[PDB]
RNA sequence: AGUGGUGGCCACUAUUAUUGGGCCUAAAGCGGCCGUAGCCGGGCCCGUAAGUCCCUGGCGAAAUCCCACGGCUCAACCGUGGG
RNA sequence: GUGGGGUAACGGCCCACCAAGCCGAAGAUCGGUACGGGCCGUGAGAGCGGGAGCCCGGAGAUGGACACUGAGACACGGGUCCA
């Protein structure tokens, strides 16, 4: 259980307790921690309301895109630099922003593979 | 607590629109969700029992309405939870009895019947302008329904602006704008069950609405919300209007 | 130290006609203490009252009928509207309709009995009976 | 500048956050309060003051009650203590912001 | 001097000056802390059931004269043992040992001992389930 | 919500000027309680309570409530038909009292005694506007006296019960 | 006696609802049967179409009210009509 | 067809004192002085209009409470209407 | 605060770094006590006291902890574990 529910602390520093227990629709879910793989992982979730969720787990290929409006398709080898956290570059995990390094170049994501479930990026 | 939606209704808590004796019973016919809001309109079943007195029993209620006399604006309705809220048209052919509802200067709804050839025309306020792919506007009228034209015409319609809607097979008939001299009829606020016309277009910032000036026949000035004000005719009532 | 000119004259008056003199000098004299003695003179409860030019703040001179029983400025103005103003005519009058009380209204300082009519609240600054 | 439909001229330069009103991505929205900069300390946030008194019912009397509001103080502005700062509520930013200055009226020189 | 604070900027002063003073009475002390129930054997309760233990006698209060009859009783509910009045013309007699006992406070000034008789809190009412107050004028029977 | 008492104790039970003062009315109007005449009290006290009050009232509800106030007080053929609102506080007991249904009835001459009036309503024996009442202790209104006649189902709605002579004798006696 | 105020017909029914008085000044209550006999004549009414709920009499009082009602067809109250006032009226064992 | 005993709460009480208490001798001014916050502050003019006051739009559910009428004998109770 | 994660959804809710902030004498923190309200009792009222009985909101299935299924639950007459 991943509780996304109330600071226990006030904002003085004063101690609460809770008066009431964890309701189902404000706990979590795991992170991704999406990998580079030689193909494409993905996991379908429901979700509130009876939703669905793609989750992209294994990630082989991204749309890097040029500034004039174009998009490829092409291959990811690996992983530059990743701003939000410098543990995750090392691992090969690919996030929101991260520095990847492709055919092409050095491009910059802008995608939420734990959500969207496709790697979108810009070359740089 | 509670972990779903519910489907009771205790009868001492029922909207302060309706006609019904609270204390009578201990329960009350949930409303179920449909065209307008909970605060504007009424279940047909207390509709059919106590404004008619038809049905002595709410069993006999349900089972004329599962015959489908009555008519719901010109379209059957078996249900006897649905909502009929302000300026829907029950007609009963078999009488031949036609009543708009209104709200009374009290706030409550009352039944203002109505000729027969008032008996196919419907005015809806333009709640909102949308407009969907393939460039197809549409507009969400008071009532809750949509109602669908094309990019063309798109600067005959706005906001609030009402239409004579023909009901019976969904014919548009005409557009009264909302503008100075309109003949408006208020349907909530302390003005309420009042009919004038509009004299100035209060305009506020920071989220709060329009405030329209009105004056009343006699020429007694008060103001009320843009969203009460109705517009009924370009000078004089095109309904008849209690 | 000084602290309110309008109360000090009220007090001053009332002790001053309770032995019964006929003249009163009130030392510190402001606009508002006029405006005051403009009201209960209306209503014939004093003789003339004038300023004098000390050169200072300025003296007023009061002579009295003998007509006041008790004059004195209730001090925490109260905000008083219309509807509820009886509420207070049972704080600080003997009977129904003796005596008057000043209130600051948006239109200036008066009685209130002319208040009822004029339908205007403001704040009570003193009393008399 | 870009309307905000709040009678105040906009702060000249213009910022590259994306949460400021004039030149962001956040808008404004609900109700509007005016007060004082107290404390400025951390990174661009603000903790404006206001004033006012209460009344009681069995003494009446009034009783001074203050209010710390903790607003977003996005660069074009730059709060400092002592100004007067009008302020507007927004969009839940973090744990304890939930406002943003959108004018200066008196710098502190004033 | 004058009675301070008046004001109009003074409440919370006036307010906090009348809290601190409203300690200074006694009855309101007694009240908020509760501690009427946290001293009493009987847990704020007007009647208990208890078992008699011995009959003993108190000499009354000069210049009053006499034997004043009275009981033992340890009670059911908790086990604290108090003194227990007996009313009534020669009742000592129909109160036995060992004997379920209704019991309830004697109603003197702030609950205290009634009249010339000290010490005491509380009188007879029931004895085994059965009214005293007939017993003394014999209606009834004991069982 | 619990329903609350409609009637007013006196503050002290051992009174002599009012404990004479009820008595002379029991005696006179003979009622089972003097629960009756608090209650009649009270009644009163309802009335004056309600003058009062809106003597010192300005405003459209006031002089709305001030009309029926005057209005319903007339219709129970308490005051007159000219009557204001300067006059109720002077009213008394005993002008609630003579409107009891008892007291009316005895006054027609229907019965020889208070205590034979009441037996008399009590035992559904007495009409008003072709309706039977079983409590005397109810107020007539000034549009129904003339309806005070004997219950038609009532041996005593024949001209020759055996009492109903001797009644009529003390009428004119 | 008996004497009618309301006569009220119900086409979505198809129905007549009668509100009537019952004079009885010194006498015991009317029973169903005796009003059911009576109304019917000067009605003219099919007795099997026509069935009554209640007869209230108040305290003290000789004119008692009184609800009828009278259909057209022997299968309207099999319907709509609930099952006891054909047994309370005998018209169903 | 109630009536008594007892326990808890309000009034009695201006024995909690805003309305509205005392502090020489009855409990009650600290030995004295200085001084921060706070509270209370001189007269006149100009501006502002936050408090303050009048008018007006939206809003505080139902239930309870006040009154007229009507229904159940009346009442309580219920509805219609005004607050 | 920067940049990210998970959420139906914004939010330190969570993570890596960056910085020292936040609250408190107008009462923090800690402890006692306690579901909040419409309302109810008393009182001429200012007021004091109470919140069980009817309605709304909050929360809980012996104490505790946890999933699945469902639009809606950590689910009184569904499920799993310790005592």
């Amino acid at each position: 259980a991943i509780w996304q529910g109330r600071s226990l602390k006030k904002p003085s520093g004063g101690r609460i307790v809770l008066a009431r227990k964890k309701r189902k629709r404000e706990l979590g879910r795991e992170p991704s921690n999406t990998r580079v793989a030689e193909q494409d992982k993905r996991k379908i979730i429901r979700t509130y309301g009876g939703n669905r969720k793609v989750r992209l787990t294994a990630a082989a290929y991204a749309n890097v895109f040029d500034k004039s409006g174009k998009g490829r398709k092409v291959r990811i080898i690996r992983v530059i630099e990743n701003p939000a956290n410098r543990q995750f570059a090392r691992r090969n995990i690919i996030t929101k922003g991260a520095i990847i390094e492709t055919e092409i170049g050095k491009a910059k994501v802008t995608s939420r593979p734990g959500q969207d479930g496709v790697v979108n990026a810009i070359l740089l | 607590a509670r972990k779903g939606p519910k489907r009771h209704l205790k009868r001492l808590a029922a909207p302060t629109s309706w006609y019904i004796e609270r204390k009578a019973y201990k329960w009350a016919v949930r409303p179920r969700p449909g065209p307008h809001n909970m605060r504007t309109s009424i279940p047909l079943l207390y509709i059919v029992r106590d404004y008619l007195g038809y049905a002595k029993t709410a069993r006999e209620a349900r089972k004329i309405l599962n015959e489908g006399k009555f008519l719901v604006d010109g379209r059957v309705r078996k249900d006897y939870k649905f909502p009929v809220g302000i300026m829907d048209v029950v007609s009963i052919p078999e009488t031949g009895e036609h009543y708009r509802v209104l709200p009374n200067r009290i706030g409550k709804l009352i039944l203002h019947p109505i000729s027969e050839d008032e008996a196919f025309i419907k005015p809806l306020r333009i709640r909102n302008k949308r407009m969907i792919k393939g460039a197809r506007v549409q507009l969400n009228f008071h009532d809750g329904t949509n109602h669908i034209v094309s990019i063309a015409e798109k600067d005959n319609y706005f906001t609030s602006y009402t239409v004579l809607m023909k009901v019976p097979e969904r014919e548009i008939l005409e557009v009264l704008p909302f503008e100075k001299g309109a003949y408006v009829f208020v349907t909530q606020g302390k003005n309420v069950a009042r009919k004038g016309r509009i004299v100035e277009i209060k305009r506020f910032p920071m989220g709060w609405p329009d405030v329209v000036t009105i004056e009343d026949e006699e020429g007694e000035l008060f103001d009320t919300l843009k969203e009460y004000a109705f517009v009924v005719g370009t000078d004089k009532p095109k309904i008849s209007l209690p | 130290t000084l602290l309110d000119p309008l109360a000090n004259a009220l007090s001053h008056i009332t002790n001053s006609e309770r032995v019964g003199k006929r003249e009163v000098y009130i030392k510190p004299a402001s606009k508002l203490i006029g405006e005051v003695l403009r009201v209960m003179q209306k209503y014939g409860y004093i003789g003339e009252f004038e300023f004098i030019d000390d050169g200072r703040a300025g003296v007023y001179r009061v002579q009295l009928l003998g007509r006041i029983n008790k004059a004195g400025a209730i001090k925490p103005r109260f905000p008083v509207k219309v509807s509820e103003f009886e509420k207070w005519e049972k704080r600080f009058l003997p009977a129904f309709e003796f005596g008057i009380l000043i209130v600051s209204t948006s239109q200036g300082v008066m009685s209130h009995k002319e208040a009822i009519e004029k339908g205007i609240g403001g704040r009570l600054i003193a009393y008399v009976y | 500048m870009r309307d905000i439909g709040l009678r105040v001229q906009p702060p000249a330069e213009k910022c590259d956050d994306p949460k400021c009103p004039w030149h962001g991505n956040l808008k404004i929205h609900g109700r509007v309060f005016e007060g004082i900069v107290v404390s400025d300390k951390p990174r661009k946030t603000v903790t404006v003051e206001r004033q006012y008194y209460f009344y009681l019912n069995k003494y009446e009397r009034y009783e001074l009650r203050r209010s710390k509001i903790h607003a977003h103080n996005p660069p074009c502005i730059n709060a400092k203590v002592g100004d007067k700062v009008l302020i507007a509520e927004t969009r839940p930013l973090s744990k304890t912001k939930h406002f943003v200055v959108v004018a200066v009226l008196e710098r502190a020189e004033e | 001097g004058k009675k301070a604070p008046n004001g109009e900027f003074a409440g919370r002063k006036l307010k906090l000056k009348r809290k601190k003073f409203r300690w200074s009475d006694i009855r309101y002390k007694r009240r908020v802390l509760r501690l009427k129930e946290k001293s009493d054997p009987l847990e704020g309760a007007p009647q208990a059931r208890g078992i008699v233990l011995e009959k003993i006698a108190v000499e009354a209060k000069q210049p009053n004269s006499g034997m004043r009859k009275a009981v033992r009783v340890q009670l059911i509910k908790n086990g604290k043992v108090v003194t227990a009045f007996c009313p009534g013309d020669g009742a000592i007699k129909f109160i036995d040992e060992h004997d379920e006992v209704i019991i309830e406070g004697i109603g003197g000034p702030k609950g205290g001992s009634m009249g010339d008789i000290p010490g005491i809190r509380y009188k007879v009412v029931k004895v085994n389930r059965v009214s005293l107050k007939e017993l003394v004028k014999g209606r009834k029977e004991k069982p | 919500k619990r329903q609350r008492k409609k009637y007013e104790t006196p503050p002290h039970p051992w009174i002599k000027e009012r404990l004479d003062r009820e008595r002379v009315l029991m005696d006179k109007y003979e009622l089972k309680n003097k629960k009756e005449l608090w209650k009649h009290e009270t009644q009163l006290k309802n009335f004056r309570r309600r003058a009062r009050r809106l003597l010192a009232a300005r405003g459209k509800q006031a002089e709305i409530e001030r009309e029926q106030l005057l209005a319903r007080l007339k219709r129970l053929g308490l005051l007159p038909e000219d009557a204001v609102l300067d006059d109720v506080l002077s009213l008394t007991i005993e002008d609630i009292l003579e409107r009891r249904l008892q007291t009316i009835v005895y006054k027609k001459g229907l019965a020889r005694t208070m205590r034979q009036a009441r037996q008399l309503i009590v035992h559904g024996h007495i009409e008003v506007n072709g309706q039977i009442i079983r409590s005397p202790s109810y107020l007539v209104l000034k549009e129904e006296e003339d309806t005070i006649t004997y219950a038609r189902t009532s041996p005593f709605a024949n001209p020759q019960h055996p009492e109903r002579m001797m009644i009529e004798k003390a009428k004119q006696g | 006696e008996i004497r009618i105020k309301e006569i009220k017909e119900n086409k979505l029914i198809g129905r007549k609802e009668i509100y009537f008085e019952i004079y009885h000044p010194g006498e015991p209550t009317p029973s169903r049967k005796d009003v059911k006999g009576k109304l019917v004549a000067m009605l003219d009414l099919n007795p099997e179409t026509t069935v009554i709920q209640y007869i209230r009499s108040y305290f003290g009082s000789y004119i008692s009210k009184g609800y009828a009602k009278a259909y057209d067809s022997k299968e309207r109250m099999l319907y709509i009509e609930p099952e006891y006032i054909l047994i309370r009226d005998g018209l169903i064992e």
